[PDB]
């Protein structure tokens, strides 16, 4: 998705706001940085390390499925359209198909006359 | 509180112990089983199973078929007009309907 | 010949020495399985019956020989595991292998229908101890319950239809006695006829529809990678369906219509979720389901062609697949998750495994004749003379048969590997032999793929 | 000089020479093979006579090793 | 003598029992006698051996 | 040879007139090939021939004739059945391979003449279109996988069409 | 038959017919004898015996009284799938009208396309 100007450097205020947001992210990256330091710099480790937003981003397929789906509203049935729907959808294009197919062997022979795979 | 849960370590062979081996623990079952008769089956089943497959014993009729057909052939050519296949294992059928 | 030796396998393991166990296991089954190769072989015009009908002949079945041929590569990768446990422990979850070779052979030697159900089912029972247990992640139950409940639910409906069809129309048995089967005559009694004996099948070869049985089965992983090549085997294990659909009902092609269809959605939809997954076993999980569900659409058919690749396909899936998760096994060993972006380095760390991944990925492409290749585009050209329309949607199912193949690669052919500090020693003498195991007889099908391909070949 | 980027190799060069070493153990059969036809005789197309049906092999053409 | 019965006890069993279903799944076809000279499509009348072939 | 008909005899002959040069590249560099390695081959194949001497002469073929069409025995029983099924699986084996002996034919006459294509041969063109037909009708090609039982069916499809035409006009 | 018209009630075996000759050294008479030797395996699984296969020789009765039990249950077997095909027999001579046959003919079947 994009608009009519690309977002990169668009609308930037120093303000005072803005100040300490800035800071409030420094603040979380720093912290979660350190602990990555810890375990990086020493010897004594030997394996692969954990981390918990890593996990929690494999948790969020695999899992939480039917803890979901709870409020199904009318989003549900309008998927329900764009899945079971376009079974039905070939129902009637392998059929006429078919039945173009059936009537020219009976009457009005369409198949070549050197054919005798399958 | 856990009390008895945290028991989990992290095992690995690699070459501590172990110099060069595929097998856990002893460097004399590991040279006998992991190189000799991992690769015997290597020897027998793959190289000396390769003669068999599907040549040598002929398979379901693909070599003797070739022979059959050429004789049938060029017996049909000299004297019948219709080449092998005109009405096929039929020969007075009592009716339809 | 075949069963007896097989069997002689569990008191060996008992009886031998607590340092031996292994090699015991892995050296008596190759020799069993180089003699499976010698006699069953051996063909006629027709394929004429073995014995007497308890294990019976092979007429289009080299499947077996894949059996045999996993028969002690199901030992190789289960070696880094069951290790750290108990003596006792090691040698019962061999013997569940050896009694799974039992009822796997036995299934597709006999010529039979009644008391082939009494051991298509009877190979569930062993993989569901094999899965309920040793599982390193936990919801073992949330697939354990869902590999029978779905299995289960579909087959004993064979109950009612094998009986109901002896009961009328002579006896099943021997199947070369089967000529008595009249056509059936299609009416709406008649369709739970034809229903029963297929939803036992349409479970076990995964479709559009009733397919969240194998995922589960492969995700939550129960012994380390050896035990998900027995989970493969099941999905072929479930080859009735070309004997039912030829002799049991051979006018009835009308019904077939509709569960082509689910299965051609089965190849769209089945592919394009394997694509943004996350974990490693299930990117292989997925692709399985579109790779069997290639062969159910070639039986619907019933042309001579189909069949061909059909057969072909049975044997490529079950090489090809269980090929790839020995790969997923040998970083789930070093990694201790099966997390495809964390998991990241090929080459570098890993640099003659690399080789085996490549040539892994590209068999599920057409390459140079193998055997996907005589599996595949034999299905894609009987389709053809089914209807026109089915290789503008075939078409499109062999763009994304690289997105399984590539994705995978690539999201490991990343030189960084910062986080991960493990994978020290990259294969031990068996990890390399394991994946050696699974192409070169794939390689060796190139010269002659006779006993690869045969109902009527 | 430079000491260069390492691999393991030791691992790796190993399983290729423990690979070879059993197919040259089995290559044997292979080298005797190529003799069977060389020394022993094929196959001659022949019509047959009203004596004997099958003795040893029933009906095999190329190679010794087929009977 | 003592070195190899001792060691080896179970390693003989797995060949042996190839064996011993070599043989009984051959001698099954004792059982079933029936068309081993009836119905011309292998046929041949015996010269010398007793009843054609086993 | 005797089944495969193919082109009499080819002519080839080299006349080389104008220009002297060095005679001709493809001429000189015949004459060097056939006695450098060509000649120590026929040697080497003479000699391991004439190494086998005692041969074995063998059956080969098989016999196995008729033994009664399944257009003649009917109703559900092991004994007749079976082996009127195998001499129809029998027929329908060699007839996949009397086609490729048929459809060789055709590939034969496509490179001899090259430029001519189907403006000459006929005979080959004739001899397919003939077969095919039969065999698209008779073998099955149209009533799904293999089967004697379904064949006589298929049969009868065809002999019913031959019986409502013909008494219309 | 399930209710007994010939046969005498509440026989040991048989008794009224004899005549039929058990089987000796059958394949089905193994796997019982399998089974006996079987039972004598787990039972050292519930009292917790050194080895399964080399512990206690108590297991000769445990094979014995699967063997013994078993050939008189298989004589049974014999027995009651003979009297089965007894009446079954006697059913089409004494009538006759209920049987029919039926052989050689010239039918015409549908054919399937594709």
């Amino acid at each position: 998705x994009x608009x009519x100007x690309x977002x990169x450097x668009x609308x930037x205020x120093x303000x005072x706001x803005x100040x300490x947001x800035q800071a409030e992210r420094l603040a979380i990256r720093s912290r979660l940085k350190r602990e990555y330091q810890l375990q990086y710099y020493d010897p004594s480790r030997r394996g692969v390390i954990e981390d918990p937003a890593l996990v929690r981003w494999t948790y969020a397929r695999s899992a939480n499925i039917y803890p979901n789906f709870r409020p199904n509203t009318k989003t549900s049935l309008l998927g329900a359209l764009f899945g079971i729907g376009p079974l039905v959808f070939w129902y009637y294009v392998f059929k006429t198909d078919r039945d173009r197919k059936e009537k020219l062997i009976q009457e009005g022979k369409l198949d070549r006359t050197f054919n005798i795979s399958y | 509180r856990w009390q008895e849960d945290p028991e989990p370590e992290d095992e690995n062979l690699y070459e501590k112990n172990p110099d060069s081996h595929g097998y856990d623990k002893d460097p004399a079952v590991d040279i006998w089983n992991m190189r000799v008769v991992f690769f015997f089956g290597f020897s027998i089943v793959l190289v000396l199973g390769s003669t068999f497959v599907a040549y040598l014993p002929d398979y379901r009729m693909q070599e003797w078929a070739r022979r059959e057909a050429e004789r049938l052939v060029k017996y049909r050519e000299a004297h019948g007009l219709p080449i092998m296949e005109s009405n096929c294992f039929d020969p007075s059928k009592i009716q339809l309907p | 010949k075949y069963i007896i030796p097989t069997i002689m396998l569990m008191p060996l393991t008992w009886l031998s020495k607590n340092n031996m166990i292994w090699v015991n296991s892995t050296a008596h089954s190759l020799l069993i399985s180089f003699t499976s190769l010698l006699l069953m072989n051996q063909f006629g015009d027709n394929s004429l019956n073995f014995s007497l009908l308890f294990f019976s002949d092979s007429l289009s079945t080299p499947l077996l020989i894949l059996t045999m041929w996993l028969l002690p590569l199901m030992l190789m990768a289960s070696q880094h595991h069951l290790s750290k446990e108990n003596l006792t422990r090691k040698k019962l979850f061999i013997t569940m292998l050896i009694s799974l070779q039992l009822f796997l052979i036995m299934t597709f030697t006999a010529m039979e229908l009644i008391l082939f159900y009494i051991l298509f089912e009877a190979t569930l029972v062993p993989t569901l101890i094999i899965i309920t247990r040793w599982g390193n992640q936990t919801e073992r139950l949330n697939a354990g319950l869902y590999f029978l409940f779905y299995t289960l639910a579909g087959s004993l409906p064979l109950l009612v239809a094998l009986i109901y069809i002896q009961n009328t129309v002579g006896s099943l048995n021997f199947l070369m006695l089967q000529y008595w089967v009249q056509p059936v005559h299609n009416s709406w009694s008649n369709v739970f006829m034809w229903l029963a004996c297929m939803m036992a099948f349409m479970v076990k070869m995964p479709l559009y529809g009733l397919h969240l049985w194998l995922p589960k089965a492969h995700v939550e992983a129960p012994i380390a990678g050896s035990m998900v090549l027995a989970a493969v085997l099941l999905k072929l294990g479930g080859y009735g369906m070309l004997r039912i659909t030829l002799i049991l009902n051979p006018m009835t092609d009308f019904m077939a219509y509709p569960f082509i269809m689910l299965s051609l959605w089965g190849m769209i939809m089945t592919s394009s979720i394997c694509l943004r997954q996350t974990d490693l076993k299930s990117l292989i999980a997925y692709s399985s389901v579109s790779h069997m569900a290639l062969v159910i659409v070639a039986i619907l058919i019933q042309t001579p062609w189909s069949y061909m690749g059909a057969t072909a396909l049975m044997i490529a899936h079950g090489l090809t697949s269980s090929m790839l998760f020995c790969l997923a096994n040998s970083n789930y060993e070093r990694i201790h998750s099966r997390t495809m972006i964390l998991a990241r380095g090929l080459q570098t760390l890993l640099p003659l495994m690399a080789t085996w991944w490549l040539l892994a990925s590209l068999t599920n492409l057409a390459l140079p004749p193998t055997i996907n290749l005589i599996g595949e585009l034999f299905v894609v050209m009987s389709t053809f003379s089914w209807s026109n329309i089915t290789i503008i949607l075939m078409g499109v199912n062999m763009v994304i048969t690289a997105l399984y193949s590539l994705y995978m690669l690539i999201m490991t052919q990343r030189g960084k590997y910062t986080y991960h500090i493990n994978n020290i020693s990259p294969s031990f003498t068996r990890e390399n032999a394991l994946m050696s195991l699974h192409i070169l007889p794939l390689l060796l099908l190139t010269l002659n793929p006779k006993i690869i391909l045969g109902p009527l070949y | 000089r430079l000491f260069i980027i390492k691999p393991s190799g030791f691992y790796d060069k190993r399983f290729l020479k423990l690979l070879r070493f059993y197919i040259l153990l089995t290559g044997i059969p292979v080298a005797i093979g190529i003799t069977l036809i060389n020394v022993x005789x094929x196959x001659x197309x022949x019509x047959x006579x009203x004596x004997x049906x099958x003795x040893x092999x029933x009906x095999x053409x190329x190679x010794x090793x087929x009977x | 003598l003592l070195q190899v019965v001792r060691d080896h006890w179970v390693h003989v069993l797995v060949p042996m029992g190839f064996v011993f279903g070599y043989y009984l799944d051959r001698k099954n076809d004792e059982k079933l006698t029936a068309f081993r000279n009836k119905s011309l499509l292998y046929k041949r009348e015996l010269k010398p051996n007793e009843e054609v072939t086993w | 040879x005797x089944x495969x008909x193919x082109x009499x005899x080819x002519x080839x002959x080299x006349x080389x007139x104008x220009x002297x040069x060095x005679x001709x590249x493809x001429x000189x560099x015949x004459x060097x090939x056939x006695x450098x390695x060509x000649x120590x081959x026929x040697x080497x194949x003479x000699x391991x021939x004439x190494x086998x001497x005692x041969x074995x002469x063998x059956x080969x073929x098989x016999x196995x004739x008729x033994x009664x069409x399944x257009x003649x025995c009917q109703e559900k029983d092991v004994l007749c059945m079976f082996e009127a099924e195998m001499q129809w699986r029998r027929d329908y084996k060699v007839d996949q391979e009397i086609v490729n002996i048929i459809q060789e034919r055709l590939k034969a006459c496509q490179q001899r003449e090259g430029e001519s294509h189907r403006q000459n041969c006929a005979k080959e063109l004739e001899q397919f279109t003939q077969v095919v037909k039969a065999y698209q009708d008779r073998y099955x090609x149209x009533x799904x996988x293999x089967x004697x039982x379904x064949x006589x069916x298929x049969x009868x499809x065809x002999x019913x069409x031959x019986x409502x035409x013909x008494x219309x006009x | 038959x399930x209710x007994x018209x010939x046969x005498x009630x509440x026989x040991x075996x048989x008794x009224x017919x004899x005549x039929x000759x058990x089987x000796x050294x059958x394949p089905r008479l193994a796997f019982v004898g399998f089974l006996g030797y079987c039972s004598g395996l787990i039972d050292n699984a519930i009292r917790r015996r050194p080895v399964l296969l080399a512990g206690l020789h108590r297991q000769l009765l445990y094979i014995t009284s699967f063997v013994f039990v078993g050939y008189y249950l298989l004589k049974r077997q014999d027995y009651m799938y003979a009297v089965r095909d007894h009446d079954m027999f006697s059913y089409i001579k004494s009538h006759x009208x209920x049987x029919x046959x039926x052989x050689x003919x010239x039918x015409x079947x549908x054919x399937x396309x594709x």
